[PDB]
């Protein structure tokens, strides 16, 4: 899970998560 | 409420008809690989395989707060990603029709209304992929160029500009420089380097050249 | 003061600056046979000399309250406009130049300062000439024809678009269809497509590329 | 003149000459 899409895709969501 | 479910077998109607409704209780991973299956073999659903993958991430974080879907996904594509230089050899279909499903994924599966950044990158790679000469001699490679400048040609140069005009510089000079090029191919170049000047708008006097012309 | 007016013999130079101030001084017919002549020989001129007639008819509006060197000045200019394909054979320096003129004039000669629909067909007439598959060719023809829609494609679209619509239909054509087109012939077409394509602006990473 | 240029602008001039 280094340069993992799926891991860049659930870290913009929790960026966003955090209003 | 169209998806083009037809082309899959009875019983995998179902499965994607029952994942719409209950992600929670099939199995989401077989759900992905599935979809990725078809879409690799089956162009008119890679532009509508968008469309469904989207309302299952949206049905399952509204009914169990979760991305097991979305991940199975992207591992899968990203996987499929990394080979594509593999692909292209292999046949040159299958090869545009994974960037027809990669640029309809990053069309419609959005993440709190957001194009995902991750896919951002790559979907510049295969377009400076399809910028090459040797990409640019075969007239079906251009034909799946330009499909993805048209549907997603402005949001990508909004998420980055910088490699938007490079891309364009290639184009400019394929057309000014390369020998082999298709009669389509070069037709079909020439609307898009239209199309981005009008601002990602086709203006009336090109739409009548373009779409009203006859050629003998 | 500046109208790069050197280009001209020293006792002509005479004549023009005099005439400037006072057309019912000077022999208007002269000064307009005088125009003409030279600007079709030298290339320079064939882009100061709008400036120039201007503001002489800008004068004798002021002066006689009349145009009289209007009338010589577009005779004068309609003939060589009538015999242009002789020219063209004649030359291409003498061709381009008088496009050029032509154009130049189109753009500053006005009335009650608004363009002149005399010269709209006429001007239409010369880049359509310029946007044969012949012209095309030469690199001396396709530099003239892309330096006049630059500064005035902008006002002849606005005075008619099918036309417009039309010149850009034959340089699409000339794009893909020809065999030979000069190699950078080929650059400066692909230019103005998108030039015009952007609203008669060329855009900033275009700018980069051809520059 | 009967089709000259110049007359074609005396009329554009003096049509725009007219309210």
């Amino acid at each position: 899970a280094t340069d993992s899409w799926a891991q860049a895709v659930d870290e913009q969501e929790a960026a966003a998560e955090s209003i | 409420e169209d998806y083009k479910i037809q082309s899959f077998d009875l019983e995998t109607q179902k499965l994607l008809k029952t994942a719409l409704k209950d992600p929670g209780s099939v199995d989401l991973e077989k759900v992905s690989s599935v979809i990725v299956d078809q879409s690799l073999k089956d162009q008119v659903f890679s532009r509508e395989a968008g469309r469904i993958c989207y309302t299952i991430v949206q049905a399952e974080a509204k009914q169990t707060n979760g991305s097991v879907f979305r991940r199975n996904l992207l591992n899968r594509l990203q996987q499929e990603f990394k080979a594509r230089e593999e692909t292209r050899k292999r046949s040159t279909q299958e090869w545009v029709c994974l960037v027809s499903f990669i640029c309809n994924i990053f069309d419609y599966l959005k993440v709190n209304n957001m194009p995902m950044v991750a896919l951002v990158h790559p979907v510049y790679d295969c377009l400076f992929r399809l910028a090459q000469s040797d990409a640019l001699k075969n007239e079906e490679e251009v034909d799946c160029l330009v499909l993805q400048l048209h549907r997603i040609g402005d949001q990508l140069e909004k998420m980055n500009v910088q490699l938007m005009d490079e891309l364009f510089n290639l184009l400019r000079d394929g057309f000014l420089l390369q020998e082999d090029l298709s009669s389509m191919g070069r037709l079909l170049l020439l609307e898009i380097l239209e199309f981005r000047a009008g601002g990602w708008k086709l203006s009336d006097t090109a739409q009548k050249y373009y779409y009203s012309e006859v050629t003998d």
